[PDB]
Formats: C-alpha cells, structure tokens, sequence
C-alpha cells in the first residue's frame, strides 16, 4: 500500500451528478463508501450511474469486480451494462468487468479482488485517472479467505473468521486510497450475516469503511429514485 | 310509580318499527346486575 | 415458466426452467410431495412434443431408505411419469462417497439434456445430508471440519455444483437445466451453517412451513416467507395478468391477520372476507396438478371478490362446480386461454360474467 | 332560541312557534314566552321553526324557557314516524300483557304510550 | 426449595408408602392447576371464581409443601 | 439452553409487543364511538345546566364513583380511588356507591364498610340512558339519595386526548331546587310536584354524561396505555436481541474449539 | 385422505385444526381474556378442551401409575366418536366426560357420570 | 492534573498524572476525537515552558489506516500540536508483530521522559486491535484460542503494557507517564473479555453515550457509566471546590430523567430543570476545549 | 437458625423473598405499570425499592473517591433497621432519603433535610 506522503493528507470531494449524493452522503476522494440496500432499490442502475457520473466527474474509469458472483446474476450484469453502454463495444467502455463466481475456487475468488485493484491502481498510478471499484460481497469475500485459512491449516478466529482477516482487509482497503496522481475509490458491497453486525466480518467491514450510502427500498416504493433513505445512510464525510 | 322508571318505560316503548336500528335496541335494551354492598357486607348481585 | 399445477406456486412463486431455486422446509410434510406435484403437472408438458416441454425430470434421493423410495418409485410408475424420469438413489446405508458425489454425477447427466436443447428438472433431495456424507469423509481424510463440523468448502462444492444449472443461449442452443435444492431444516434455522450457504447460492426461495399444516394445508407452505428472486420473467404473461391484485390483496391479508382476533373497521373486515376464501382456494392436497387454464379462471374469481359471497365451507364446492361451469358455458374460452396464452379484455370481459352467472349458481 | 336535544342528538339545539305538552295540558310557546319551568310529558310535539313545521314524538323530558328566551327542550329520545304499524300490533298485545303483569304500573304505561301513539 | 415441575419419579406410587398414596392423589393435580393458574394471574387477566378457588387452595398448598433446613418428621 | 430460552423470552415480549400493538389500535377504533357519544350527551346536559346555573341552584352525604367492570385503562382507577378518598377524608362517613368493578377494588381498600351499593355489567358498553334509569331508579329507593342535601360523583374527566383528570360535579337534590333563589322567574306551578320528578331526572341526566366522560377516558386510556406498552417492548426486544446474537457467537466459538481439541488429541 | 378412510381423515384434519388455534389463543387469553374472543372463539377453547382430554385414554399397565384398567376402542368407535364431538353432539358434554374415556360408549358414558 | 479542557472530563470523570483510565466506547463514534482534544487543550502548559505541566504526548495508531493517520497528523499541523508530540505508527496494513511491538516500543521512549523525571502521557488507540494481531501469531504458532479466541495471554501483555503508567515518587524524578487507553467495543459489546480485562487494570472508565451521540454531540459522553476514583485525588483544587458533587446532582438528574412514563414532585422538576439546562452547558464541540 | 439468630434469620428471609418478588415482576412493571400489578404487590414493590435504596453504605476507604464521607454500620442495628423497614414504619419517607446513605437514623435525619 503507498507511503504516508502517498495517502490521504487531506480528503476532498469527489463530485457526482447525484444532487442525493452530494449532499446527504458526499463521496471522498480516497474514500470508500460502501453501499449498503441491494438490488431492488435499483442498486445496480445506482452504479451504473455512478460509472458515467465518475466519467464527467474527473475524467475516471471503473473496473466491476464482483465476488462471489452468482453465474446468472453475472449475465443479467453483463447484458445491462451493455445495454446501458457503460460497456459499449463499438463505442468505450469506462468500466472493466472482473467476475469470480462461486463455483472459482476460493484462492481465486480471494485473489479476484486484488486483481481488481491492480487495474484500479494502474489507472490511478499509471494513468492518473480516479476510478471506482466497486466489490460484491466481501462477506463472500471473507469467506473465500477463510476457508483459505483453514485449508492452510491456520486455526479459524472467532466466528470461524481468518486469523489473517484484518490484515487482508488492511491491505485491500488501503491500497485505496489518494495518491498524488489519481485516487481510487472503493463502493462495497456488504452481505451482513443476518444483522449480526456484532459478528467481525461486519464489524471489521465497517471499520474499514468511511462512509455507507444505505440506500432503501421503503424510499424508492416512495417512488424516490434516487432510493437513498438520508435517515440511514451516513457520512463522516458530512463535517 | 317513580318518574325516571316512568320516562324509562317510554323509552322502551319508543324503541318499538322497522325504522328502529340496533343502536335503539342497545341504548334501551342492555342487561347488568347490581352487587348492593352494605357496612363489607353484601346483598347479593341480582339482575339490574 | 415451469407450471407445478399449484396456483400459489406457478403465480405467487413463478418458476422457470434453468432457474435454481432453494425448497428449505421440514421433512415429512410432504417435502417429497411437492417436488413430486411438479412432475406430475409436467407430464401435460412432456405430452407437448418440444423437448423444452419434456422435462425429463431427475430426482436425487440422498439418504433416503430403499422402502421409502420403493414407494416413490411406484408412485410416479401409478401417476405414469416414471418414463421420462431418472431416480438416481443413493440410500441412508449407501456409503458417503456416493452420496458426495451423486448430485455431482446426477448434474452431468442433466447437462446431456440441457446440451440437447431440451430441459429438465433436477431435485436435490436432500443436498443437507450430501453435505453429512462430505462431513464424514472430510473428518476421515483429517481435513478440517468447517462450522457445525460441516467442512467449511462444502460451500465450495455447492458453488460448483448449483451453477452447472443453467438456461442456456442459443449459442450452445437454447434448453436449460432447471434446479430445485430442497434443504430439510429442523426449526427453520437459516442461521446454521449449510442453511446460510445454499440461501447465498440459490435465485429465490420457497419456504415451507408447519404452522400452515396444523391449519389444514397439507402440503403447506408459508408464502409469505417464500420469495423469488428470477420473479414473473418465467410467469405465463396471462397468469401474471391476474395474479398481481391477488398478491397485494394477500399482503393486506397477512398484517390484517393481525387484528383478525374482533371489531374491525369495514377496510380490514373486507379484507379478511376475501383473504379467508382466498387461503381456502390455495389449499392443495397432495399430487394434484391443476392445467394453467384453470389457473388462470380460479385467481380471477378472487380478485374481483367473487368468492367472497360464497361461504368458506362453500368454496371447496364452488372450485369444482367453477371449473365445470367455465368447461359447459365456453371450454372454448378456456381453449382461448391455453392456447392465445393471453388474456384478451374481451375474454377476461366474458370471464368476468361467467364468473357471476357461476356466483348466483 | 330554543334548543332541543337528545343525549344522542341535538333537534332544535331560532324556532318559531313550539306546541307541547306539558303537565299544565298542553302549552305553547311563541317568541317571547313568559320564562316557564314545566316537565315535559312523553307527548306529541310539533316545532315549527318559521312555517316550516316538524312532528316529534317525545319520550318525555323537562321544558324550561330560561331567561336567555332559549327554551331548553331535554328528552331521551324522540321524529315521529320512526315510533311508528307493527308497534301497533305490540301494543295491542302489550295492552293484554298488563292483564298478566311494579309491573302492573309498568304494563300500564306501556299502555299509556300506546294511548299517545293511538294520538297520532 | 424444590421445583417439582422438573422433578419425577418413574416407579410411581410402589416406591411410596400405601398410607400417603391414598392422601396425595390428587395433590399432584391440585398443584399443577396451581402452578398454572398462577403463571395466568401474573398476565393481570380478571379471573372468575373457578381459578380464584384454585389460587386461594394453591396458596395454602405452597406454605405446605415449604421445608425448613434440618426438620425430618 | 442460553441460546433456546433467550430466544423463547424475547419471542414471549414479541408475542406481547404483538399483543399491545393489536389492543392500541382496536382501542382507537372503540374511541371515535366513545367520543361520539360524549359530544351529543354533553349538549344535551348543557341544556339542564341551564337552567341550574341560571336558577342558582345551589347545593349524610353521597358518594357516586364511576369506573367499568374492566380495567386496562390506565391511573383511571387510582387517580379516582384518590379523589374518592380525598373526599372521604371529608365525611368517611358518606355512603359510597360503587359503580365500577375497578374503583370498587381498590376504594375497598381504603375503607369497605362505606361501599354501600355497587354494580356490575358496567365494562361490556358505552354508556345508555336504560343504564343509568336503572341505576337512578334503584339508587333512590335503597339509598334513599333525596334525603342527603350532598350528592358528588366522581368520574374520569378526558381533559386533553392524551390525560384524564378524576372529575367530580354534585347531583343537585330536590332540596337544592326548593332554595335556587330563581326558581320564581321561571314559572313554576303547584299544579306539579316538579322536586319530587326533576330530582329523578337530573339524577340520571347528570348520571348519563359523567359515565359518559367516563368512559371515554376509560377507553382513551386503553389505547394511551396500550402504545406506551409497545414502545417498552421494543426496547426489551433491542436488548435480548443483543443477547442473542452473543449466544449464536459464543456457541460458534465452543463448537471450534471442539473441533480443535479433537484434532490436537 | 381414504388410505386410512376419507372420513377418518377429514375428522382428523378438523381436531387438529381446533387444536391448533387453541394453542394460539393461549396468549391472546393470557393477557385479554375474554376481550377480543368471540362466541366462536370461546366454543373453539371449549371444543379443544373437550378434545384435549379427549386424547387421555388409560393404560392396561396403569396399576400404581393410575390403576385404571386400558381402553381398547374399535377403529369404525374412534371415527365416529371424534366425527361427534366436532359435530356438537357431544358440546353439551363436560370437558372432563372425554377424561380418560375410550370409545363413543365410553364418551357417553363419562358424561353420563357427571350428569349424575 | 491534567486539563482535559472539558469539564465532564476534569470534574464529572477528573483525572491528573501519571493515571490509567480507559476510554471504552462503540466504534469510531470519533472516539480518537475525545482524546484528541485533550492532547489540544495542552497547548496552555504544552506551548508553555512549564516543563512539568508540559507533556511530552505520543500518540499510538494501531489497527489505523494510512490515510486516516495522514489526515490526523495534518488536522494536528493545523492546530500546530504536532510538533510537541511523537506519533508512534502501526497501521492496519502493518504486520501483526509491528502491531504488537508497538505499544511495547512506544512506551520506552515515554519511558526516557518518566526516567528524565518528566510528565509524559501516551494514548493507546486500539487495544483491541493489537489483541487480533497477537491472535494472529498464537494461533498461527498454534497455541489455543483464549477467551473470544484472543489469547490468554494477551492478558500478560496488556497488564505489562498498563501498568508502566504512573506518577513517581521523588526518588524518580516526580515523573509520569499518564496513561490513557482506548478500548474499541466490537459491536458495541462491553461484556467483552479484552474491555473488562482492561477495566480491572485500569481506575476509571469513560463510557460514552451512544443514544446522545446519534442525537448529536461531538462528543456525547454517558457521565453514568464513566467512572474515575484515583483520578478525583490527581485533580485541581480550583475545580475541586466549584465541583461539589455535580456528578452526583447530575444522577439526581439520572434519576429523574429515567422516571416519567409518573408525577414529578416540585422538588424533582427544580432538579430537571438544572439537569437538563446542565447538559446542555456540557455539550462541546471538537477542536475546541474550555 | 439461631446461629445469629432466628429472628436476625427470620428478618433476613423476608428480605430475600421480598427482592425475589421484586426482582421477579420487573419485566411486568417496565412493559406495562406497577399500577397494573396489584395495590398489595405495590406496597412489597415499594417496600422493596426503599429497601435496595437503603442497602447502600458510603465507603469509609473510598470516602475520598466518592467524595462522599463514609458510613459503618453494626451488626446490633443492622437488626434494628431492616426489622423497622420491614414493617414498613420507615416506609412513608423520600427513597432519595434512602439512596446512597447508610444508617436508619442518617435516612430519617436526611427526610428531614430534605423536607427542607
């Protein structure tokens, strides 16, 4: 992960079309923000929006890489972005695409993730461009790691969690982060094992997250697109 | 005979066609008993 | 869409053929009998002559004792689908390496019919002792149990296993693999461990559940609790049609179920007039299936509340009568409804009288 | 003024003319009427409020014009013609039923009430 | 201070003296509409007269059945 | 186990929570009926009044007391079993007619001997003009109330849509009628034995609506108390809760360690 | 269904039925009582307080566990007796006259013991 | 003493040299915010060259990302603090045995000040952080699972971390190194095997008021589950005499404020009425202490 | 027993009862009220209450720490108090007499500075 010099001295703003976002949960250079309320809220339009936001933003890029993808899930993703031409094929393509299915085994599906961000990172680094690299589950980002763990023979923390589990995380969440070229940016997907926020895969998660845009399903039945319930999602980058 | 029994009565008997809802039978039909009380001491409940 | 014969299944829960969908419910409650209602309804398709109607059905026995299955063998033989069946059996005495890997081998063969072009159903019952049979190896192999000593990459193996079903692309030519995982709970704890994977793994869920037993629907199943998540894509569009309002209707119905038990204002009292009717037509008894032109007359009815005036008692007489009424005054309407697949207004106009004259008698 | 209610409704709670009947016979009231205090017999009552006129049929009550000219008409409940053929018929047997049966008192109002209605 | 509702005995009344089989009959039955008649009352339910009768029997029963540290008899 | 009756108790509060939330609601629906009635009866005993305050009417001693059969309807019972006392500290020696299972209860308490006359089948509705001629009827031949020159009841006053306050107005006897000093001015006539009837009269008049304020406090109260229930729930719920997903991770670490123990013997 | 006798299943499917929402009313009696229990549902505690010690039967081996000698019902009795008692035929009966009784005699004849 | 700068801090939970005093709390409330603005009150004796009322800080980063660290030096720059304290590092990227030697390190060289006589004052953010890295190698030396699978010992550590805080004697030059640890609640969690552990160690807790935090309040502070005992004799006379039981006033004030769902007597409405006109004297924003 | 004495024993007991029933209803009288619970129960309830206030004793060693002056009391009129409390004589004075101060007689003397 880069030097301190090379880390967030100070965070700034990273400006969307989202009037929604700029306001009630206002995205940080840097930063990651980790969106929470799934598909259902339009969660996968949401992004998508955010890929093209990010595009008039800075001028950035985005790499989708999804953990633990469900096949099925990856082929309505895939099909929609092309559609929406986030993905255009004779025209460009802003967002790569990184899927590691379940069915991968679980030291690839660990090791999707970090690819993800080396392309992240060459776009920050070696293209100076800001992007936003989006992860699905990092539950099931857990889970491939913990299992690793115990195929390791390495004894299995409380919950069953790696004992390499902070460490790990340490490392991905803080190779996001602002350079003094660009900036990568990480929105998150959260899979909280039945609320139990109390368990460490969520509470490490929420610990390396900044901010959660906790988009709901209650406000986009209130016709509200963007579905974002401001009364839950909450920022530190609000000050 | 005592004037609120008497108006009582009238009551009852102004609950009597077919223009005479439930409502009207509730507010001159209703069935209680009283439980007299004494000094403790108690003459039973008997229907009111 | 895939069609079970079960009105609540087909629209409540709409199913199609590559979708891979969980079946979480306790054992014995006629867990057997509801994958089987299935098959039975696709014998109408396997009669249809496309391949992706014949659903040449597997049914994964893991764990199952040989005089049960002898029993399930004979009743697809009695209800005469046990010709386009496959009933690959691995017993409760059969060793744990052929439990292990009989949904794996049962997939394969799945995958010649999906590569056909045509479609099948295979069910995985139950995918809960595949994962004991893998707990017994492993532990015997000195690999790691993982949680509930139940190995930590049997998450892995279901991963592999559930995404092998698919509805493919005419690319490797349109025909599917429809999947069913049935997972036996013991209380309905989604908080154990193979319960939370194969929820992760799966697209939907239906959830099964006991208190509906007790209270007369046998099968039973909690609807509420049940979900789906590959939705009304794979719905008959005339089904869809009109089993919106019934959705909503019952939705009402369950937290106005919660005031049920006195004085009730005219809204909710409405509202549980058609709800009770409603829980009386969805009740179903084991191994009838019930053709989508019945399907689609019986969830009207309900909708525009024409149950409601004939009583609860009543409404089992009323199906049946129903039914043989629309057949007398037009099977042509029905034929209409079978075979244009959609509603036209004028037929759901005609329906709408039907409906009525059948109401009055 | 005048007000006329039930503890279940609020007839005439102004009025014109008012004719009553009352343990002095039966008064009339007409504007400025002499403040009274008369208990009101269940009675046949006609208020007229300008030349529109209405018929009530009253339980009995007590009738008060007070010093504010607001004749405070209280009775438990009354119009006319929802008191009203087969309340005939029970009347008719209720006339029998005081041959049977505080009762017999009781029997003889209902019978008295039937007198009233007979009025009408 | 025994909780008799966890507590059994499976041989029954031939472990128990013929005398005291006759007498405590029913004094099983009566502490089990005890126990769940006042379980009842706690829920501040308006009782009649029949679980009143059990309370009020219950009652006398409990300071019965109470045991004082190094009492045989 | 820890997990199980963790579990089973925070499902007993969600049964409650279930419970209370149900009562609340229905209570409301009772209420607007409960309201309705009060609004019409009040007009009705503004008319009496009328006459009584322009009259100047001016008033042992009675006591009257005004609760239902059923309780679950708040401080109602307490509030006027010390409003009761208060002024049964003012004559103990003042017959008291219960009317109201509850206020019975507990003005028991305070003194049993003074209960004189009670009644029951008060809860089961809003109250009727049948009610309260009966009640009237049998108070003034066994209680003979005429002869106390002091006649006060005592009541639950709903004096603003979330509080009750125990009221109390006095039932003006046929003494009380004879002294108005206008009394004249209106036209009285001896052709009438206006005392003996109007007595009786304004005895279930005034009866009528103070039940009637009564109970619509008593049913106010009902729903008032029922949603502050709910709430309580929703915090016992918030704190097994916590509790019971401790459990399911403590339970997860017993069970690896079981693991490792055996692999580590 | 008519693999143990269509009407064998039917009385069976509406016992467990009345049982059932007994069960639920236990709360809603716990707490409300008699509010919010309708006339139905006061018949339907009554006919499951029939019913639950309608199951009570005694044992041959009751010597000192009971003392009161096994009851051996005929199948065709047991359909008909339960077929009775959600009937109402038998609501007139107390809930202690189905207390360890056996057969449509023997329901009969426990009642006819209370009645006198 | 030592001058928090916040009242609540230094007369509701007072504290002086050489203490131990955890600050126990849910997660990134902007629980470093509350011992930050400690360390910028103590500008007064800390800009000033009064060399005992001068402490010499370090502040302790384990488990703490780069970046946040960063912001955190830089936000300190601002309040030109930086250059009186030493920021020992140990982020959460940084290896396990980093993470573990760091507090370990750090306090050596607070250690160099207390032996110089001198007071000095370490923050240690987070404890718990340092228990899942030394987790890390035990069980990766395969030693068991502790309790919550955090090392037994780990209570070894920390009580040998804990106790090389304190105030010395005349002999050792009357230095301290006044501790001030900060203990992380995962998930809120305060039955936990590291914060009690640390708790018994410790004298004083400062629990903090999440109900408050959520309605505002940088910082919100529940004064009822904060303790200090050791700390009430390291006070200032000044704000010992004007603090005359005012946390005791203010759990008259607990009291009254829990009863109300109930009759207030005059009295009680009197003490209400100072309670909450009190609380809300106490509520302070961050950067900016009293 | 009478080791220390049947009635030091006897007091104690009803002690340990009264704190049980108090202990045991506070699930009830949270949710709901105490005034749902009845009046004889609100006596034990308030008793109890009083009685938990009363069981505080200042630190003689913390007197510094607490700032509050210590309170050491006999084993000669620990049997004196509670007997009186129990009886409820005492019961009829402000509980924040009770709080947080130790002897019978420093609760009645605190009634009276609190009067004030």
């Amino acid at each position: 992960p880069p030097s301190f010099a090379e880390q967030s001295t100070s965070a700034e703003i990273l400006e969307t079309g989202i009037k929604v976002v700029d306001l009630l949960a206002p995205y940080a250079r840097g930063g990651k923000i980790g969106l929470f309320g799934g598909a259902g809220v339009g969660k996968t339009v949401f992004i998508q929006e955010l890929i093209n936001n990010i595009a008039k933003a800075h001028g950035g890029f985005s790499v989708f890489t999804g953990v633990g993808e469900r096949t099925r899930e990856g082929n309505d993703l895939y099909r929609e972005m092309k559609e929406t031409g986030v993905i255009n094929l004779e025209g460009e393509s802003k967002v790569a695409l990184v899927f590691g299915q379940m069915n991968e085994p679980p030291g690839a599906r660990a090791r999707v993730a970090l690819t993800g961000l080396t392309i992240a990172e060459y776009f920050r680094d070696e293209e100076g461009q800001d992007v936003l690299l989006f992860i699905d589950n990092i539950f099931r980002f857990t889970q491939a790691g913990s299992e690793v763990s115990a195929l390791l023979g390495r004894i299995p923390s409380a919950v069953g969690y790696q004992p390499t589990l902070a460490t790990d995380m340490g490392l991905l969440q803080e190779r996001i982060t602002t350079t003094k070229k660009g900036s990568v940016t990480s929105v998150q997907a959260v899979y909280v094992p039945a609320d139990d926020l109390t368990d460490p895969a969520p509470a490490t998660t929420f610990a390396h997250l900044d901010a959660t845009t906790v988009l709901s399903r209650g406000i986009s039945e209130l016709g509200i697109y963007p579905a974002v319930d401001p009364l839950d999602s909450k920022s530190r980058l609000l000050d | 005979i005592s004037y609120a029994a008497y108006l009582n009565v009238a009551a009852q008997a102004i609950r009597s066609t077919e223009l005479q809802t439930a409502s009207v039978l509730n507010r001159s039909q209703t069935d209680a008993f009283y439980t007299q009380y004494k000094n403790a001491s108690e003459p039973t409940p008997i229907t009111k | 869409p895939v069609q079970t014969g079960l009105k609540a299944v087909d629209a409540l829960v709409p199913i199609g053929r590559g979708q891979r969908e969980l079946i979480i419910g306790d054992r014995q409650t006629g867990k057997t009998a509801v994958a089987l209602d299935t098959i039975l309804n696709q014998k109408r398709w396997n009669n249809g002559s496309d391949e992706s109607k014949k659903l040449y059905c597997v049914y994964v026995a893991v764990g199952q004792k040989r005089s049960t299955v002898a029993q399930l063998v004979q009743t697809l033989e009695q209800h005469d689908a046990m010709k386009y069946s496959i009933i690959v059996a691995a017993t409760a005495s059969e060793a744990a390496p052929l439990q292990y890997l009989a949904p794996f081998t049962a997939a394969s063969i799945g995958e010649w019919f999906r590569d056909n072009g045509k479609h099948a159903l295979i069910v995985y019952d139950d995918l809960s002792k595949q994962a004991v049979a893998y707990r017994q190896l492993s532990l015997l192999l000195r690999r790691p149990p993982g949680r509930e000593a139940y190995p930590g990459d049997v998450f892995y193996l279901h991963s592999r296993l559930l995404e092998r079903a698919a509805k493919l692309s005419e690319k490797e030519g349109s025909g599917s693999l429809t999947a069913l995982p049935v997972i036996e709970t013991q209380g309905g704890d989604v908080s154990a461990y193979i319960p939370t994977n194969v929820i992760s793994i799966t697209d939907g869920q239906i959830f099964l559940e006991a208190e509906l037993f007790y209270k007369g629907i046998r099968p039973a199943i909690n609807v509420g609790l049940s979900v789906s998540r590959v939705g009304s894509a794979a719905q008959v569009k005339a089904l869809k049609q009109v089993a919106g309002s019934l959705k909503l209707f019952l939705a009402q119905y369950r937290e106005v179920a919660a005031f049920a038990q006195s004085d009730l204002d005219a809204s909710t009292k409405q509202t549980l007039v058609r709800g009770e009717r409603l829980t009386q037509l969805l009740k179903q008894n084991q191994y009838s299936p019930l053709a989508t032109e019945e399907q689609v007359p019986l969830i009207y009815a309900g909708v525009n509340g024409h149950l409601d005036g004939i009583e609860l008692s009543r409404i089992g007489e009323f199906e049946s009568s129903f039914l043989s009424y629309l057949k007398s005054n037009h099977n042509e309407l029905l034929t209409e409804i079978r075979e244009k697949g959609e509603l036209s207004k004028e037929l759901l106009a005609s329906l709408k009288s039907a409906t009525e004259s059948f109401v009055a008698t | 003024k005048l007000q006329f209610a039930l503890p279940h409704e609020t007839l005439y709670s102004e009025v014109t003319q008012v004719n009553l009947p009352a343990k002095s016979g039966r008064i009339g009231v007409l504007a400025n009427h002499v403040p009274t205090v008369e208990q009101l017999l269940p009675g046949v009552v006609e208020v007229m409020e300008g030349s529109n006129s209405k018929k009530f049929f009253i339980s009995g009550g007590f009738a008060t014009v007070q010093p504010d000219s607001q004749l405070c008409v209280t009775a438990i409940e009354a119009p006319l013609e929802s008191f009203s053929e087969n309340i005939k018929n029970l009347l008719a047997e209720a006339k029998k039923n005081v041959s049977s049966s505080r009762e017999a008192a009781e029997a003889a109002i209902q019978v008295e009430v039937l007198e009233n209605l007979q009025s009408v | 201070a025994i909780n008799v509702g966890l507590s059994v005995s499976r041989v029954g009344s031939a472990a128990q003296v013929k005398a005291l089989k006759q007498v405590a009959g029913s004094l099983k039955l009566f502490l089990a509409q005890y126990r769940e008649v006042a379980a009842f009352a706690q829920f501040g339910s308006d009782l009649d007269a029949s679980t009143k009768q059990t309370l009020v029997r219950g009652e006398r029963l409990t300071q019965l059945l109470k045991q004082n540290q190094y009492s045989p008899l | 186990a820890t997990l199980k009756e963790v579990e089973m108790r925070l499902k007993s509060i969600k049964n409650i929570e279930k419970i209370t939330k149900t009562m609340k609601i229905v209570a409301s629906t009772r209420l607007s009926k409960a309201e309705k009635a009060k609004i019409s009866a009040k007009k009705m005993d503004e008319a009496e009044q009328l006459f009584y305050k322009n009259a100047e009417t001016k008033n042992k001693e009675l006591i009257v007391a005004i609760t239902s059969d059923k309780g679950l309807c708040g401080s109602i019972h307490s509030q006027l079993a010390k409003a009761v006392r208060r002024h049964l500290n003012d004559q103990p020696n003042a017959d008291i007619v219960t009317i109201g299972d509850k206020i019975k209860m507990q003005l028991l308490r305070t003194h049993p001997n003074n209960i004189k006359l009670s009644i029951n089948g008060i809860g089961k509705d809003a109250p009727t003009f049948q009610e309260s001629a009966l009640i009237a009827d049998k108070l003034l031949s066994v209680m003979k109330a005429g002869t106390y020159p002091k006649i006060s009841i005592f009541y639950n006053d709903p004096v603003s849509s979330l509080s009750f306050e125990p009221s109390e107005k006095p039932i003006f006897n046929a003494k009380t009628i004879e002294q108005s000093p206008s009394f004249g001015k209106f036209e009285i006539d001896t052709d009438a034995n206006v005392p003996r009837d109007l007595f009786e009269y304004t005895l279930a008049n005034q009866m009528l609506t103070a039940m009637a304020q009564g109970y619509a406090a008593e049913i106010s109260a009902r729903r008032n108390a029922m949603d502050n229930a709910s709430k309580n729930a929703g915090d016992m719920i918030n704190r097994y809760s916590i509790l019971y997903n401790r459990t399911r991770q403590a339970v997860i670490t017993n069970e690896l360690v079981d693991i490792i123990t055996g692999a580590s013997s | 269904a008519a693999v143990v006798g269509q009407e064998h299943y039917d009385v069976a499917s509406k016992v467990q039925e009345t049982l059932q929402t007994y069960k639920s009313l236990q709360d809603i009696i716990a707490i409300l009582g008699m509010d919010e229990l309708s006339e139905q549902d006061k018949l339907t505690v009554e006919r499951a307080r029939k019913i639950q010690r309608f199951l009570s039967q005694p044992f041959a081996v009751a010597e000192v566990f009971t003392g009161i000698p096994g009851k051996l019902v005929r199948l065709k009795d047991t359909v008909a007796s339960f077929k009775a008692v959600l009937e109402g035929k038998y609501d007139n009966i107390p809930e202690h006259a189905f207390y360890m009784v056996g057969g449509i005699e023997d329901v009969v004849a426990k009642a006819e013991k209370l009645a006198a």
